[PDB]
């Protein structure tokens, strides 16, 4: 697992690539709380997030503590002008005191330098969850923010957590399924769970708008990304 | 003399090269084609600094030495020169053509009522040397060079700065250009010209109905006109935004 | 009341009728609903307005409903735009758009060109009463115009969209790619003022940033990463052709607009399947409403029948198609429609084209006069034309002898500047500026362009003026005159002032190769393919024997030269 790859090796740097559809940087917390802590989570993206990553890591190589990356695939020009040659600087890691960092890439994502990725230890991340747990991390994740509405909202928000588990673990089986391989993410899931509290708090406390219900998930939150009539189709008969 | 022939030869162009001028509307001298001589200034340099390698360059280390020092001066004028002609060319579109946009920056105008001056005469004094080679010996010529280049400078950065707080006040001006922005602000008196930018500020709307001196209403690209509620009304002294 | 309305007032019965169709659709599809639910369902899907009354703020009485989300109406002039036609696409755009909307985040369409992303996105901006600004990609055009534009956009509070997104260098791609995520990041979280363009400004929270992506090389194009989390992808499938079609004739006053509709959509779709493919075919959604456009001229003439839809299918694709093609829509035309084939307003000018082409000599067979009338039909909508044949098809004897025919028939002078595009570099056809002193030189075509609209001898109002780009044309040249091309019709100069093309100024392209030209040059000219040599190979020789002996006959006797 990561846990053996971590510790066997003796590099301080880490890229923990993975497909657009899973994560891994739960793995990273559960290990970095099994040991050694410390571990910051860097979400690259605009550029204050930029100066912050490029002070933070500053910081780290000296304090020692522990640092993750989260999508190198969106800041490819940072890496190539900041990472890469601060990584190259600092490949003597031993000199400085001892961190540990982490990138998590995309396989599918773009390409990545070569004397980078030659120096890092590699590692990929390919635990698929099944549907149940898939089920269990979204009902579980939804109420840790509180209730917003009535009990139909949160009846309305287990259906759709079904219904998302079930559409992710189709979307991985090509052509069997989805004739093209779709990434529904977490903004679909939001998006479709604000519909729902936003039709349940306007019509009524009923079961009525089923039929706009469906419409409305079917073609619009999880039916944009896809332009084949035959995976529109296969997602209309899943919301029916 | 494989290596006499090549300094004579430095020396007898540069006995002979001489800027080209046409004269300005406003009494300046502006001088075209500035890359000519640079180039030939920079290549010459060059054979001078390769002409050191050879082991004959003791019998004519000083001439050599003379002309790599008056070669680097004339270097050191033309770099400055050619760029103070070029923001002071695109200063005098801005200021000195439109007694509005005066009237909106006075001290800048004075500071380039100023500079004109002073470059009109150092550029008289220094044409009537009939040769590029000769400027370098004008007493602090390179001084009024940077003194210019640094107040021309300082005057177009006050100038970007009033017109992006001009900008600022009425923010559809960002979809103009500085050129387009310039023309709205100095069309003070008429206030009618702003009707050619309107397609470009306001979207559909494409000019403005004036009736007297009120703003009767607008119309689209289509022809369609629109009849204002009340009439504005336009002063001598108000400002286009 | 269309019919008997002045042409202001005409292009607003125009655009509210659309509107109205729209509603009695919308009506029509209610009362056949066989359920409450259904029809609340149907009723959920469309744009529905409503005024408030207990909110004393005026200009924020009026909000628009669709799929439950509410969004303001903000009274900006928007003229009397081209009104798009209700199709179920446009309303699930329209949903898709009020659904991205309402969370702050971005809109985007994706799809093949033509479906109708940029004027669905420009008809969302209408229905609220905005003027979506768009931000034209890879069209002469940097990034510090972009960042002043963002910054416009975002301190005015107007919507932007970035047509053709995906074509655009990837360094300013990646720099806009950051502006927009900082723009959108601000309006998600709320904070009041923004840091673009190395200066913080605000933000109004009205702003909007809308993307359209056409497809790429590889095939569907994608956001960049970084934008993918702040933006809502569509797909944009193919548009309702027939509805729009039948709309578009119901209001030009066409019966039996269905029939009409789907003879003429079911015509196109057959010659794109059956025609060999060109890179300058298009059949698509455009060329359809091209046609549509184009039948209005022709209804004085012949009527609003099926004739006039045969006769301006044969005005529009006819021309553009090659020898093997036209056989092909001839078929299709006799199979799908059915017309007599007897054009009007073709007796007189015919008489002046053989005139012509007997004083210059050349003979008036079947091909020459068909290309001849084809160019002819051409040149009364089209200001700039594409002449594309093989090297000594009969371009320029088609164009020299249809000018000399014209000149004959509307008594209007021509005069005609033959200019080799190629021959001549581009500073020195459109002008250049002098870096040292600033001096601008007019160059070619500008020089003219000036001759034409400051006529001083007074004689250009009452005269045609054609310039003919004799050499073959690439993009670079053409880049130049692509504002004179467009509907603006002004000569952009990088500097100096803009020129005005007035209606008179013709422009013609006698090229022999189409490997270059974008399409969209080949789109907004007329295109006339000449697949065949306009003369048979003894009319050649007579002409040339005759051109032969009018040079002799200056010198030569009478007797001794007969
Ligand atoms: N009706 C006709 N009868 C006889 N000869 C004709 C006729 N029409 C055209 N031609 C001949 O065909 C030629 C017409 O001009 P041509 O197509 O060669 O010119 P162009 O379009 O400028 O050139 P290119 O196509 O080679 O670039 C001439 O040689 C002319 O004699
Ligand atoms: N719903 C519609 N009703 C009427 N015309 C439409 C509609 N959708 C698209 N069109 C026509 O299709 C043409 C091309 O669409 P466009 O928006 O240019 O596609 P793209 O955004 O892919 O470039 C436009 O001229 C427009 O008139
Ligand atoms: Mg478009």
């Amino acid at each position: 697992n990561i846990a053996d790859v971590v510790a066997n090796s003796e590099n301080n740097y880490f890229t923990m690539a993975s497909e657009r559809d899973v994560d891994g940087t739960f793995k990273l917390i559960e290990l970095a709380k099994a040991s050694k802590e410390s571990l910051k989570i860097i979400p690259l993206g605009s550029i204050e997030n930029l100066n912050y990553a490029q002070e933070e890591i500053s910081k780290s190589k000296i304090e020692g503590g522990w640092i993750l990356l989260q999508n190198i695939q969106m800041s490819l020009s940072w890496v190539k002008t900041y990472l890469h040659k601060h990584v190259e600087e600092t490949k003597a890691a031993e000199e400085h005191e001892k961190f540990k960092m982490f990138m998590t890439c995309h396989l599918t994502g773009d390409k990545l330098p070569a004397p980078l990725l030659q120096r890092t230890d590699r590692f990929v991340y390919e635990d698929i969850p099944g549907i149940l747990d898939t089920v269990k991390d979204l009902w579980g994740s939804q109420f840790f923010t509180g209730k917003i509405s009535g009990v139909w909202s949160v009846y309305c928000t287990f259906l759709l957590s079904w219904f998302h588990a079930l559409i992710t673990a189709r979307t991985r089986l090509v052509p069997h399924g989805f004739s093209k391989k779709y990434y529904f993410n977490d903004c679909d899931f939001q998006f479709a769970s604000v519909y729902l509290e936003n039709v349940l708090a306007t019509n009524s406390t009923n079961n009525i708008p089923w039929a706009q219900v469906r419409d409305h998930i079917a073609t619009i939150v999880y039916g944009g990304k896809i332009d084949e009539e035959k995976d529109l189709e296969v997602v209309a008969k899943l919301c029916a | 003399f494989v290596i006499e022939k090549s300094l004579n030869r430095i020396k007898k162009f540069w006995k002979e090269a001489q800027y080209e001028v046409i004269e300005h509307s406003s009494g300046l001298k502006l001088v075209r084609e500035w890359d000519v001589l640079e180039q030939a200034c920079k290549e010459d340099l060059e054979e001078l600094v390769s002409m050191k390698a050879s082991n004959y360059y003791k019998i004519f280390e000083q001439d050599c030495l003379d002309l790599e020092s008056k070669l680097t001066k004339l270097s050191e004028i033309q770099v400055n020169w050619v760029e103070v002609q070029f923001y002071w060319l695109d200063l005098y579109g801005i200021l000195g053509e439109n007694l509005d946009i005066q009237n909106f920056l006075p001290l800048e105008t004075s500071k380039f009522k100023s500079l004109t001056s002073e470059y009109k005469m150092i550029t008289t004094r220094a044409f009537q040397l009939d040769t590029t080679i000769e400027v370098i010996h004008i007493p602090n010529f390179d001084t009024t060079l940077k003194l210019t280049i640094d107040s021309l400078k300082m005057i177009k950065s006050s100038l970007s700065t009033f017109l992006e707080r001009q900008r600022r006040q009425f923010p559809r001006f960002y979809f103009l250009g500085n050129d387009d922005l310039l023309k709205i602000i100095g069309s003070g008196k008429h206030h009618d010209q702003v009707s050619k930018f309107m397609k470009k500020m306001f979207g559909s709307i494409e000019s403005i109905i004036f009736l007297e001196d009120f703003i009767t209403g607008v119309r689209s690209v289509e022809g369609e006109v629109l009849n204002l509620n009340e009439k504005i009304e336009l002063k001598d002294s108000i400002q286009a935004q | 009341k269309l019919n008997k309305s002045s042409d202001n007032v005409k292009k607003k019965i125009e655009a509210l009728l659309v509107e109205y169709l729209h509603f009695n659709n919308v009506i029509g599809q209610l009362k056949n609903c066989s359920t409450k639910e259904e029809a609340r369902l149907l009723w959920a899907k469309v744009q529905k307005f409503y005024q408030k009354n207990d909110t004393l703020d005026d200009l924020n009485s009026v909000f628009i409903s669709q799929s439950g989300y509410l969004l303001q109406y903000k009274f900006e002039y928007i003229g009397i735009p081209e009104r798009l036609i209700y199709t179920p696409l446009l309303l699930i755009g329209f949903a898709t758009l009020t659904d991205s909307l309402h969370q702050k985040y971005g809109g985007c369409f994706f799809g093949p060109a033509g479906t109708g992303k940029t004027e669905t996105v420009k008809a969302f901006g209408q229905n609220l009463g905005r003027v979506v600004v768009v931000f034209n990609c890879d069209d002469s055009f940097d990034y510090q115009v972009l960042s002043r534009l963002l910054v416009g956009i975002t301190q005015i509070g107007a919507w932007g969209c970035f047509d053709e997104f995906n074509r655009l260098d990837e360094k300013v791609l990646s720099a806009v790619s950051a502006n927009i995520q900082q723009i959108q990041n601000g309006l998600q979280v709320g904070k009041s003022h923004i840091t673009l363009l190395e200066e913080e400004t605000p933000l109004s929270p009205h702003t909007a940033v809308f993307i359209t992506l056409n497809p790429g090389y590889n095939g569907r194009s994608e956001l960049p990463e970084n934008l993918k989390k702040s933006f809502r992808e569509f797909s944009m499938k193919s548009p309702q052709s027939g509805t729009i079609a039948e709309m578009i004739l119901q209001i030009m006053g066409f019966e039996d607009s269905k029939s009409l509709a789907s003879k003429i959509v079911h015509f196109l779709e057959l010659l794109s399947s059956k025609c060999s493919s060109m890179n300058h075919y298009h059949f698509g959604l455009r060329t359809l409403k091209g046609v549509l456009r184009n039948c209005s001229p022709l209804i004085s003439e012949f009527g609003e029948g099926e004739k006039t839809v045969v006769e301006s299918l044969k005005r529009v694709i006819l021309p553009s198609l090659g020898d093997t093609d036209e056989l092909v829509f001839k078929d299709e035309l006799s199979k799908i429609f059915d017309s007599a084939g007897t054009p009007l307003n073709s007796k007189a000018i015919v008489q002046c084209l053989k005139d012509a082409g007997q004083r210059s000599g050349f003979s008036m067979s079947e091909e020459f006069l068909k290309k001849c009338m084809q160019f002819y039909y051409m040149q009364k909508t089209q200001q700039a034309l594409i002449l594309v044949g093989k090297a000594g098809c009969g371009k320029t004897a088609t164009w020299k002898t249809v000018i000399d025919a014209m000149a004959i028939f509307d008594g209007h002078a021509n005069v005609v500047y033959v200019i080799d595009t190629k021959v001549l570099t581009k500073e020195s056809l459109y002008g250049s500026m002098l870096k040292a002193t600033l001096e601008w030189r007019d160059g070619l075509f500008t020089s003219i362009l000036r001759r034409v609209n400051d006529d001083i001898t007074g004689t250009f109002k009452n005269s045609r003026i054609w310039v003919v780009f004799d050499s073959d044309l690439d993009p670079e040249y053409v880049e130049a005159m692509n504002s004179v091309l467009d509907d603006n019709k002004i000569l952009t100069l990088p500097n100096g002032e803009r020129l005005p093309i007035p209606p008179n100024f013709r422009i013609l392209f006698e090229t022999d190769n189409l490997d270059h030209t974008t399409p969209a040059t080949i789109t907004r000219c007329g295109l006339l393919w000449f697949s065949t040599d306009v003369c048979s190979i003894s009319s050649k020789i007579d002409h040339l024997l005759n051109k032969s002996y009018e040079a002799l006959d200056n010198k030569l006797s009478m007797f001794e030269l007969d």
